[PDB]
């Protein structure tokens, strides 16, 4: 019941800048039985550090790894764009070889505010009997939004669903598509549809909406 | 070098089994302990189960425990996960590993993905998300199972500004995902836009113009 707790769960750099990330432990690894290990986009993990300060075989000499009793530490001192991983810290020699949840080394750049884009349903779902309501966020920095839906400004909750891209390559941006979910009854009842963006890059919240029919 | 091939995934149904298969070259197999680790779509990694090298040492994580197997033949250099009363929270990408006598993981697989669904494979329906300087239109694909999807813009003649966004579970088992462009307005008029879609483990291509 050992629990490593990683800290902060996503860390937002500029590359070449020095990274530092955190393995908080319930109880003491008294052992220094502590591992690092780097996952890399669609790839398995590879081994880091072992020994809490130890370099791993054919591991770039920027990483290092620090610390002891409940605290430890991975410090990765040039950040490489192959660098922008996830990270794992892990406990090893011992009972349930623990992992720590992990922590995002993510692309930092300057604050984007999303374009919004909104979709009513197409005739060609409404003839199978179902309605979807679709609002997308273009292209925004940093990838925390929020997106409310109004239906004849009644704000929904509980039948929405929204998908976030990865960080993208060229621009390092996100973007995200939030989908309302109603019964094709429902949508035939109400006028109007709006979905409402609050973003960091949004001096006010952005509304785009449309009318049923129009 | 060093290389842990597996070979076991697929797509069941819950309370069945599945056999992986763990492939192990280039040192001496019957030296080192394995692991199997595994990695639900979108989380962490989690231990699995051990196994020592004479064979008489398995120990198991309190989520597998009475279900899964680990076991090993060092004659044919393979370590084995028999998974038994399978169920949807074993989903995962399931990764041998390999302890270096010092002590942590220090040569993982390449990963095999075991899905676990009551769902039948199932094509998509692809409904257009029509547009009304620049614009946006896209393409529902819903209701598909399992993954992945294929979606392409005018046969793949058109990338700059795709977004196909990962696909989200819904309540019923299957996947639904949605695929958008941005394009110079001005083009909305002449320009025609085709949704690609491929699926194909249901053996299902379709094409969806995306008009106003």
């Amino acid at each position: 019941e050992i629990v490593l707790t990683q800290s902060p769960g996503t860390l937002s750099l500029s590359p070449g800048e020095r990274a530092t990330l955190s393995c908080r432990a319930s109880q003491s690894v008294g052992s220094s039985y502590l591992a690092w290990y780097q996952q890399k986009p669609g790839q398995a993990p590879r081994l880091l550090i072992y020994g809490a300060f130890s370099r791993a075989t054919g591991i770039p000499d920027r990483f290092s790894g620090s610390g002891s009793g409940t605290d430890f530490t991975l410090t990765i001192s040039r950040l490489e764009p192959e660098d922008f991983a996830v990270y794992y810290c892990q406990q090893y020699g011992s009972s349930p070889w623990t992992f720590g949840q992990g922590t995002k080394v993510e692309i930092k750049r300057t604050v984007a505010a999303p374009s919004v884009f909104i979709f009513p349903p197409s005739d060609e779902q409404l003839k199978s009997g179902t309605a979807s309501v679709v609002c997308l966020l273009n292209n925004f920095y940093p990838r925390e939004a929020k997106v409310q839906w109004k239906v004849d400004n009644a704000l929904q909750s509980g039948n929405s669903q929204e998908s976030v891209t990865e960080q993208d390559s060229k621009d390092s941006t996100y973007s995200l598509s939030s989908t309302l979910t109603l019964s094709k009854a429902d949508y035939e009842k109400h006028k109007v549809y709006a979905c409402e963006v609050t973003h960091q890059g949004l001096s006010s919240p952005v509304t785009k909406s449309f009318n049923r029919g129009e | 070098q060093v290389q842990l091939v597996e070979s076991g995934g697929g797509v069941v149904q819950p309370g069945r089994s599945l056999r992986l298969s763990c492939a192990a070259s280039g040192f001496t197999f019957s030296s080192y302990t394995m692991h199997w680790v595994r990695q639900a779509p979108g989380k962490g990694l989690e231990w699995v189960t051990f196994i020592s090298y004479d064979g008489n040492n398995k120990y198991y994580a309190d989520s597998v425990k009475g279900r899964f197997t680990i076991s090993r033949d060092n004659s044919k250099n393979t370590l084995y996960l028999q998974m038994n009363s399978l169920r949807a929270e074993d989903t995962a990408i399931y990764y041998c590993a390999r302890t270096g006598w010092l002590g942590p993981f220090d040569y993982w697989g390449q990963g095999t993905l075991v899905t676990v669904s009551s769902a039948s494979t199932k094509g998509p329906s692809v409904f257009p998300l029509a547009p009304s300087g620049t614009a946006a239109l896209g393409c529902l694909v819903k209701d598909y199972f399992p993954e992945p999807v294929t979606v392409s813009w005018n046969s793949g003649a058109l990338t700059s500004g795709v977004h196909t966004f990962p696909a989200v579970l819904q309540s019923s088992g299957l996947y639904s995902l949605s695929s958008v462009v941005t394009v110079p307005s001005s083009s909305l008029g002449t320009q025609t836009y085709i949704c690609n879609v491929n699926h194909k483990p249901s053996n299902t291509k379709v094409d969806k113009k995306v008009e106003p």
